[PDB]
């Protein structure tokens, strides 16, 4: 699935055509199509946890905005086709629209009924058997947890209950016709694991950061990989996990063991659980391993490096200007606004120009 | 809830979906990593017996059409699949997946991990087994059933599957364009060619016939004698189910051939019946050659074909006849390919040189046959 | 089907709710609920030919307005539903919306894709076959025209040339496990005809006025009933060719024959084509019947008393004025003006006040 | 395109559309006008070899629920319908209804003009007709074997679709509310009634239960020995397919329990047996009676019941002997609906007092019934 950045080009043209736009994209692998999808979109770094819904069930004119978005494809088209059929267009109705072939179509008209289903059984209604095909059809724990309204860790504590946790297969080129010693792998939600995680080695994991997009390039990428390489060079077992296809930290010879799967807490705490990693590195895929520290170190992780704490404190504008109080450093004039006429006021104390920042 | 359930003799079970008929199967099972191509692969009387696995997880994906069977019908005795999709979706649709299993009497199962039974297939080999598919399928009775079953070794089954009688067969292969073509005139086609059939795919047959061969299929056992007398400029080995070993009459036939001059084709077990009449051994492999990604090297020419295959049995090279040369090889692990005798205007092909399902790589053997008859028809 | 009248009640709520807001009703009968169906559609005098579309399949806007028109009944409702279905909802998202229960749904789903079918195919697509599944199916010669892009006409010659006629069946209480002796009839597309017209008898047929609305009621009636009384009373073979439940017209008493048909050119000539009546009566049932003058006549029906170009020379307003003009009467000022500025001055010639009439 | 084509023994030819089992069906051809409860007609015994037409074009509405089962089966030898519906819909349907006659390989045809059909049954009288559904259906074939059909005259079918041996029935009726109930204990029901079984509706037996009975629903040759045996409370002659005169041991069965105090109650079959060991005749009806808005009235208490029927044959009133009290009759045409005898506690109706399906209008036939039971015992 591509990336894309139009919010940083405002006024940009930003349907999708021949002359391409998108600045990056993520890779997934499922033992189907709809398992496979679902890790794609969220793996995407875009916020989504799968089809997330763009339009209000309850809005006059979503069908109007629907069927725009359809015609008409910009980047968020995937999530509006979701909205279609939760609106009750058809699957002809959308192929008509998209000219997305229908073997496609019904599979997401179908995960929008299942989704439909966990709204009205709830929490409640997630029992073991229903919670297993749900992952089996690639539902992430967060999705689950939005459309039953509760917290995602819920979500995540029943399938613990229920010990229903995925497997992993390996990518070995030749449908298993070979064995491979290989460790490039994936989960699913299937029988049989694969991963036979070592008991031998002090092991070290490096998260990735997903697709590449404005501000999150290959410069992230440069440093996990070599991480990873350095690790490996002085005696640790090193584990990738990342989902870009594009980049050296995914070729399978980078590191000791590969998991090409989003960089998610969900599926990072899966692969954890088995490995049992010495520590985890989040400080050098960009953004989305750096966000999910505080949750990784919570669940128990492992974390090494710089903490989640002192990241926050770097990062806590307010934290941070108490930490440059006391270093006695130089900060430009600074304060917290709500309204506006209080902006204009402090401004006034501050002084022009200004850096406004939301 | 439809049930099924696949038990192989090791006990292992399977736990899924029916999705064809209601009843059981037993069978040897087999896994093909053919992506495309599962309709070509059910009808081929190749299979008969056996269960067959497909690694490619989504099948049906393109429903059924009559242009592609292979035969008359679904041979294979059971399917097995990890996902039936929701619909097929393509133009030359004529009935979805489920419904052709159904209409055929064949029981299949779906939402099994059929990788885990692949990898057992492969660091085990082949295994007879059972699908029971019904309101409570009775593992136990499962598990007996696979038991049983006798296993295909020393197990002759072209006798299963041959024609009753003799027949002509002049209609050519599928275009785009035309679809299949309406059969020729017997006057359209200079070469004769007789086809043993030992449960032949009709793309074999197709070929030949788009190659100028007018054809006249005969049964498995049609004795060497009936046929000389039919004056062929060609005598065609075809592919099929079982041990080759078992079909006394058929290497007997081919012996007979070898006496005489006429030009002598095998494919697959007409293949190995040619190296068995020349006095070679065969032997069943671990499991077998199933798919349609197989690279297979041309060791006079050192070039490489990508093959289709589906063979669980194979000729000892060791116990090659020095009347026989080698004349491809299997890069994926060394076996036996091809075979040429050095004495007589006769060859043949472990692979399917007429695909479908399969790359088109290995047509040009059949050219070598018609150089062979053209040059015998010289004579 | 009731028949409504917002046209004439501007600022009226025109939505359909608990109160009566109907102003009469048309009935039809069918062997199948599709014939049924829209035999009632093209007997509403609404100048629709069957489903005929309310919205653009090219408008942006059309599934919010079909939505809303779903949603919150109104007089259109029908005609919404079959468009509904041509931009893309499912039968389900209809349901939702309408409550509409699914088993009449289907049938108008199946008639839309059935006409879609026409619309690719073309006249010439219109064999044998096709068509008589088509007049099965209810479909009008006037709708199967419009989307075969030809004349009613063309449809009609070309049943004439397949011998694709409609049969008459008989009301009788009892689905025919007993006979009858009375001819209340309605036609439909079987293998038997019931029928069975006199060839004894000088025959009078009578068309009725359809539903009642606003302008056109009951008074039309009794005028097509006492047509009917006097001309039997005097020994003639009435004919009453009309739909409206609510009616002495359409009560088998009141004539010696009935057919209980949508008023229409199609329906009628049927009619004609088996009774071979003396004269057809088009001037009693108000301006249904009226407007089928011409078009009866030239399709050589014996349309009897004040012929169909006289009735034009009446209601055509030009060949009126001339007319009185002719005769040396008086008629008030008038003027067609086309454009504004074109009226503004004819206005000053006219005199005020004045009154426009579009 | 699945074509079915039915034909009658006069030559008259129905095409249209198979919407069943693949195959060919004969029996007498008779039409009925319900508009609701097809399911129910479908599965009553009484059907047996009849080709059933439904005057009420769109038959399948509300799909098929096992509630709606009359038996255990579909009886009717096929079915004749104006219009299939594209689907069910009803909150208490299980199974579409081709779905359903596939399922009990019923052979179906639809499009077809039952009018017509109707008609010429109405006019000509009932006759015997053939369907075929299939690839080509041959009409000369349909009308052979629709001609070589021996009829329902003098064709006892009563043994035909009885119980094999004797079992208890203890349950209810259906509610809305609660669906079919559970059988009750013996012990909660007063009345033990035995019923002779010639092809029974379960909701008679159902409606017995309602009222206090317990059954025991015995073959149809049981013996009247064995019956009286058994020391019944009342006994039951249930309704059933064919021709009542040929059951030879059912009349004489009958005129024993006669001889007895025992009160006696047939519906239908029932009725006729009744009749006849009575010294009654009965006469095969010109199209007879099936249909679920047939008034009837009780002469003893001049008072109409619009009830359901389903017979093909009837009880000659002329011929009545003396202790039999004529106690209703049809008022569509007069025919015999119901007798008493003057002398023994032994009556009967022929119509279906059960319905199912039809009006709740004759319900009370069966509190008589009781009535005599409780008096009986008072003795
Ligand atoms: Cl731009
Ligand atoms: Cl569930
Ligand atoms: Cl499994
Ligand atoms: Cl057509
Ligand atoms: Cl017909
Ligand atoms: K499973
Ligand atoms: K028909």
């Amino acid at each position: 699935i591509p990336r894309f950045n139009f919010e940083k080009f405002a006024g940009a043209n930003d349907r999708l055509t021949t002359q391409m736009k998108s600045v990056g994209e993520v890779m997934a692998i499922g033992r189907t199509q709809q398992e496979s999808l679902q890790k794609a979109l969220r793996g995407l770094e875009v916020g989504a946890t799968g089809f997330d819904p763009k339009v209000s069930l309850d809005d006059p004119e979503a069908l109007t905005k629907i069927r725009r978005e359809l015609k008409d494809a910009g980047a968020d088209r995937i999530w509006y086709i979701a909205d279609a059929f939760r609106a009750g267009l058809s699957v002809d109705g959308v192929f008509n629209l998209t000219n997305i072939d229908r073997w496609f179509l019904v599979q997401i008209e179908e995960l929008v009924r299942l989704e439909e289903k966990v709204a009205e059984v709830g929490i409640t209604g997630l029992n073991a058997d229903f919670l297993r095909q749900l992952k089996r059809k690639g539902f992430a724990d967060a999705r689950l947890a939005k459309l039953a309204g509760v917290r995602e860790a819920e979500i995540r504590k029943l399938r613990d209950q229920y010990d229903l946790h995925p497997v992993y297969k390996r990518v070995d080129t030749c449908a298993a016709e070979f064995a491979t010693d290989t460790a490039y792998m994936y989960s699913t939600y299937e029988e049989e694991c694969e991963a036979n995680p070592s008991t031998d080695r002090e092991k070290i994991m490096v998260l990735g950061g997903g697709p590449n997009r404005i501000g999150q390039g290959i410069e992230f990428d440069y440093c996990c990989v070599h991480a990873s390489l350095a690790l490996r060079e002085d005696g640790y077992e090193t584990i990738m996990v990342n989902c870009n296809p594009e980049t050296v930290s995914t070729d399978y010879d980078t590191s000791d063991r590969l998991y090409f799967e989003p960089v998610t807490l969900e599926d990072v705490l899966e692969i954890v659980r088995i490995e049992k990693p010495k520590g985890v590195i989040v400080q050098y895929g960009g953004q989305t391993p750096l966000k999910l520290a505080r949750a990784l170190e919570a669940a128990g992780v492992p974390v090494i490096g710089t903490s989640p704490d002192a990241i926050d404190r770097a990062e806590d504008r307010e934290r941070f200007q108490h930490a440059v109080e006391r270093l006695k450093l130089k900060q430009p004039a600074n304060a917290t606004v709500t309204a506006i006429e209080m902006a204009v006021e402090k401004a006034k104390e501050i002084g022009y120009p200004l850096v406004v920042r939301a | 809830i439809k049930s099924a359930l696949l038990v192989l003799e090791d006990g292992t079970q399977f736990h899924g979906r029916a999705i064809g008929a209601t009843g059981s199967a037993v069978g040897e099972v087999v896994f093909n990593t053919s992506m495309t191509g599962y309709q070509e692969i059910l009808t081929d009387p190749s299979y008969s017996r056996q269960i067959v696995t497909l690694t490619y997880p989504h099948i049906g994906n393109v429903g059924t059409n009559d242009a592609d069977e292979e035969s008359s019908q679904v041979h294979a005795q059971g399917l097995v699949i990890r996902d039936l999709p929701l619909i097929a979706s393509n133009f030359r649709n004529t009935e979805d997946l489920s419904s052709y299993l159904k209409r055929h009497n064949i029981v299949a199962i779906a939402d099994i991990d059929t990788r885990k039974l692949t990898r057992l297939l492969r660091e085990k080999g082949a295994q007879n087994g059972c699908i029971i598919a019904g309101d409570n399928p009775d593992a136990a009775l499962a598990l007996e059933k696979a038991r049983a079953f006798p296993g295909l070794n020393g197990m002759d089954l072209a006798k299963e599957v041959t024609t009753a009688e003799a027949y002509s067969w002049t209609q050519g292969s599928w275009t785009l364009t035309g679809g299949l073509p309406q059969a020729k005139k017997e006057d359209e086609l200079p070469f004769h060619v007789v086809a043993y059939d030992f449960g032949a795919k009709r793309n074999i047959l197709r070929m030949l016939v788009d190659r100028g061969c007018r054809l006249t299929i005969v049964p498995a056992q049609t004795s060497a004698e009936d046929v000389l007398k039919m004056n062929p400029d060609g005598i065609f080995l075809s592919n099929g189910p079982g041990d080759p070993a078992p079909c006394d009459y058929a290497i007997t036939a081919i012996q007979k051939f070898l006496e005489t001059d006429i030009p002598v084709f095998g494919i697959c077990l007409g293949h190995q019946l040619l190296a068995l009449a020349s006095g070679a051994k065969t032997v069943k492999m671990k499991f077998g050659h199933h798919g349609g990604n197989h690279p297979v090297k041309d060791v006079e020419k050192n070039v490489v074909m990508i093959t289709a295959q589906n063979h669980g049995f194979a000729v000892d090279e060791a116990t090659l006849p020095a009347n026989l040369r080698v004349t491809h090889k299997s890069l994926f692990d060394g076996t036996l390919q091809g075979i040429h005798r050095t004495d007589k205007p006769a060859f043949s092909f472990q692979g399917n040189p007429e695909a479908s399902p399969g790359p088109h790589d290995a047509a040009p053997l059949f050219d070598h046959f018609i150089e062979l008859i053209e040059q015998y028809r010289k004579t």
